[PDB]
């Protein structure tokens, strides 16, 4: 009647053709208008298998964001192969908008509506949709920002928890606001993010008890990344076209998980960055004048589990990320493409 | 296509540190995890850690995080492993291997480096002293036997040939043995016809490059 | 932790034979089981990944099967290039391995004994060597007797790899003694016990004799 299949999708958005904002410009030419009033069909007595970690929809979204970032976030200096590439690097208007992903004729998307579906396994409550929900192509590491939330309990996602090389997506059920600001009035690159410590330490405690559920009640420990580039050893994200790097050591303070005020994380705006799209560093212009500010919802955490042989009663976790495909996985997990026959 | 080449063998004292490097080629360097394993003599492969070259994310096995640093050069497409506070039990062959999976992780390692032998010992370099193993009585078994005794040397290896390489048949050079003194020792023997002991002269050529010690020893019956 | 056990640890094999080796797991593993070939001094080589997917370039005679906690590596029409150790792997857990060695008929060891050279005896130490040349199987006992006093803990043994041509082994046993200690005793023998012998063999010499 139908079968799992991979096909070329098309996007839909409510982009405004009159906006200078780069996401709106990209979606104006790339996407079609949103369906005025769609309608999903619940599939009765149907159990379908989903695998968020082998979902072709993730690949296509990755191509879009790479395309969006290369058409509108071009740097002053870039390392293509072995040559240096000079070019203009004007400041842009940058604010991600939601993008819907739709199937062409002869195909359809199946949607897993199981409240606590972990992404890999069977799903007893399935429906078919013409398009997905509006996903914002938010590029970040360590913390997943401005995403959707789990409808009930926190969810631990991983193709396999035994494999310490597999990223862990902690899907939160209650956002924790992060308020990052580069003030108007010394060093024009100094910034900081403020986070509600009372709220964060409580959410982080509920994350430990959910991890205990998956690791034989072993003690859960959080540590800062052991090494790697600044884009993964720190919370890396883009705000108003500026690239922020924030020290998150205070967000994983083990003593405060069972200390609860305003956590001010040291941040820095960097002009020289290691591109997530592929290879090479990129150099941009210094930050814009004025008060640069971004308030985002922390809706998920990216974790890498230590391979401590499991002989110890502990289990250390460190904020991961870097593979931006994981960010799209956290939003496309409930979807999959099938072909009609 | 994929091919990994590692650095040469290391001789380190206790407490010192070492850097093993792994040059890659023939594939997209950042789309494949690189693992590091080691194999001590007699034991099985032991996992040290891995590194995702895209941004250099790392992970380690039991106890290796405290002494091992894993980095890479995405442009030169070369991975590094720095071990600090070397202990004698760190002696092993360290391997560099790549994941066959493009992007994801499967732990199926289809490309491997030739390996890097690292020895951790407090024994200072020293050349061997060679003693003869004079052939005995006319032995049966169809032939006689003689050899050389290469005793007390560090580090490995030592090359032993016979008659400048003309005598290859029936030559047995035994693997080296580690003595409690920290020095190595071996022997090279060869069975020769009992009647050729009077005419033919047998010579073992010993060569120990680490100490620049060459020795040509004539093995002859003692009357 | 996923303990990996492979059996048989050692295996006697003959050219052209069908061979099959087993790998077992502490826990259900599914199918991401990987097989490797490793020869001394070289780097391991991927033969089969995920149980039954043979890597490109591997001879078609290699095969894989199994599931859950039991997996088999099978080779049909064995050849001289298939002699080596074989590791199975899941995640970071490699198995100890299963080594293949060509099987031949029994071969008695030619035994020889070498007294210390007078040059070494001036160094304060004396090395007495017992040579067991060309034999099969690999196992064998070597007892050092000094005036009928059995020596233990003061001898080191070394065995060569299986010879590529005659398929036999060879061994050395080095009895290290002090100069003064060596002089005080007269008779020095090494008793050899091997499958291809009817009774032990005691090659010996006497100090200060010819
Ligand atoms: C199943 O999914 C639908 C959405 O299609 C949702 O309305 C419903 O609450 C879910 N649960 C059940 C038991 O139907
Ligand atoms: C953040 O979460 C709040 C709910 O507390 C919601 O009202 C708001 O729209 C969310 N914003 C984003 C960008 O996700
Ligand atoms: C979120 O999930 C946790 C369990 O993981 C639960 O205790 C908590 O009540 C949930 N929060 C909400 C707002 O549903
Ligand atoms: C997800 O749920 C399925 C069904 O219970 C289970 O087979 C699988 O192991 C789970 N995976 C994770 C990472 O929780
Ligand atoms: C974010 O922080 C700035 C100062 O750091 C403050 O003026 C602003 O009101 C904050 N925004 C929110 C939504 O709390
Ligand atoms: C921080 O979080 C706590 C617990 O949710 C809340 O009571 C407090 O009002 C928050 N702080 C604010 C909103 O400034
Ligand atoms: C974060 O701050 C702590 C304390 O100030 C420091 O030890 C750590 O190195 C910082 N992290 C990074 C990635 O620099
Ligand atoms: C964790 O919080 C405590 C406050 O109870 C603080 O003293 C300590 O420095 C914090 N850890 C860090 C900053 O690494
Ligand atoms: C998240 O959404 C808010 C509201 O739309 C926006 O102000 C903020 O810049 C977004 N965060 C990121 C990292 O794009
Ligand atoms: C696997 O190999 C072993 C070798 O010991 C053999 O006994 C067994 O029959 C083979 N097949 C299975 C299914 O175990
Ligand atoms: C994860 O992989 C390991 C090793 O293949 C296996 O033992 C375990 O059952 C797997 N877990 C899941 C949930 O598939």
């Amino acid at each position: 009647v139908w079968k799992d299949a991979d096909t070329t999708l098309f996007c839909a958005s409510d982009a405004k053709a009159h906006e200078t904002e780069v996401h709106n410009v990209w979606a104006t030419h790339a996407c079609v208008p949103t369906d005025p009033n769609p309608q999903e069909i619940h599939l009765e007595n149907v159990t379908e298998n989903f695998n968020m970690w082998k979902n072709n929809m993730v690949e296509q979204m990755q191509e879009d964001v790479i395309s969006l970032w290369d058409q509108s976030l071009q740097p002053c200096v870039k390392l293509t192969g072995g040559s240096v590439i000079k070019q203009a690097c004007p400041k842009i208007s940058f604010d991600p908008i939601p993008i819907h992903y739709c199937t062409p004729a002869g195909y359809v998307i199946l949607k897993c509506n199981d409240k606590n579906f972990n992404g890999t396994g069977p799903c007893k409550n399935v429906s078919s949709v013409q398009c997905t929900h509006g996903i914002k192509p938010v590029v970040s590491t360590q913390l997943l920002l401005n995403g959707s939330l789990a409808e009930e309990e926190i969810i631990i996602r991983s193709e396999n928890l035994t494999n310490n090389a597999k990223t862990i997506i902690v899907h939160l059920n209650k956002s924790v606001e992060i308020n990052c600001t580069r003030p108007s009035n010394g060093d024009i690159r100094k910034a900081y993010c403020e986070i509600n410590g009372t709220k964060w330490n409580k959410v982080l405690k509920q994350v430990t008890e959910k991890l205990k559920e998956h690791f034989n009640n072993k003690t859960i420990i959080f540590q800062p990344p052991s090494g790697g580039d600044l884009e993964i050893t720190m919370h890396h994200f883009n705000c108003r076209g500026e690239f922020f790097y924030c020290n998150t050591t205070q967000l994983f303070n083990n003593t405060c998980i069972g200390c609860n005020g305003t956590i001010t994380l040291p941040c820095k705006i960097k002009q020289i960055i290691n591109m997530w799209q592929g290879t090479g560093q990129a150099m941009y212009a210094p930050p814009i004048d004025g008060k640069i500010n971004c308030v985002s919802n922390i809706t998920g955490i990216l974790l890498t589990r230590d391979g401590g042989a499991n002989n110890t009663s502990n289990e250390t976790f460190r904020p991961g990320g870097g593979n931006i495909k994981d960010n799209w996985r956290s939003e496309l997990y409930k979807y999959k493409v099938v072909q009609i026959e | 296509r994929a091919h990994l080449v590692q650095s040469g063998t290391a001789m380190k004292k206790p407490g010192a540190s070492v850097r093993v490097s792994c040059q890659t080629s023939g594939y997209t360097f950042t789309a494949h995890i690189l693992f590091w394993f080691r194999q001590a003599p007699g034991r099985g492969l032991e996992w040290v850690g891995w590194i995702k070259p895209q941004y250099g994310a790392v992970n380690f096995g039991g106890g290796f995080r405290d002494r091992v640093t894993l980095t890479r050069d995405v442009y030169r497409e070369i991975a590094y492993m720095d071990i600090r506070g070397l202990k004698p039990d760190d002696t092993a062959v360290y391997y560099c291997a790549r994941d066959r999976s493009y992007g994801d992780s499967s732990w199926a390692l289809d490309a491997w480096g030739q390996g890097t032998t690292v020895v951790v010992s407090a024994a200072s370099t020293k050349g061997p002293s060679v003693f003869p193993l004079a052939p005995s009585k006319s032995t049966s078994g169809g032939t006689a036997a003689l050899g050389c005794l290469v005793k007390d040397y560090f580090p490995e290896p030592v090359t032993v040939s016979w008659n400048s390489g003309a005598l290859t048949s029936g030559v047995h050079t035994f693997p080296a043995v580690l003595q409690s003194s920290g020095l190595y020792s071996l022997s090279s023997v060869v069975t020769v016809p009992s009647s050729s002991l009077g005419t033919q002269t047998y010579i073992c050529n010993v060569n120990h490059k680490p100490s620049n010690t060459k020795v040509d020893k004539k093995v002859e019956p003692k009357s | 932790y996923i303990h990996v056990t492979q059996s048989p640890s050692s295996l006697s094999v003959s050219i052209g034979d069908r061979v099959t080796i087993n790998c077992q797991t502490s826990q259900g593993v599914g199918s991401d089981l990987h097989w490797y070939q490793h020869k001394p001094g070289r780097a391991p080589k991927l033969l089969i990944h995920h149980t039954s997917s043979v890597e490109d370039g591997v001879p078609s005679r290699f095969s894989g099967s199994g599931f859950h906690t039991s997996f088999n590596l099978t080779i049909s029409d064995l050849q001289a290039d298939d002699i080596a150790t074989y590791y199975c792997q899941v995640l970071q857990f490699f198995g100890r391995g299963s080594r293949l060695h060509i099987k031949r008929t029994v071969a008695a060891p030619s035994v020889f004994i070498f007294p210390p050279s007078d040059e070494q005896l001036k160094s304060g130490t004396a090395s007495v060597v017992c040579l067991l040349n060309n034999f099969y199987p690999r196992e064998a006992k070597v007892q050092w007797k000094v005036d009928n006093a059995l020596q233990s803990g003061n001898s080191q043994e070394s065995v060569t790899e299986q010879d590529s041509k005659d398929s036999t082994y060879s061994l050395s046993s080095t009895l290290t003694l002090s100069k003064a200690d060596y002089e005080k005793h007269k008779v020095y023998a090494c008793e050899v016990t091997h499958q291809g012998l009817s009774s032990p063999v005691t090659k010996s010499f006497n100090r200060g004799e010819c």
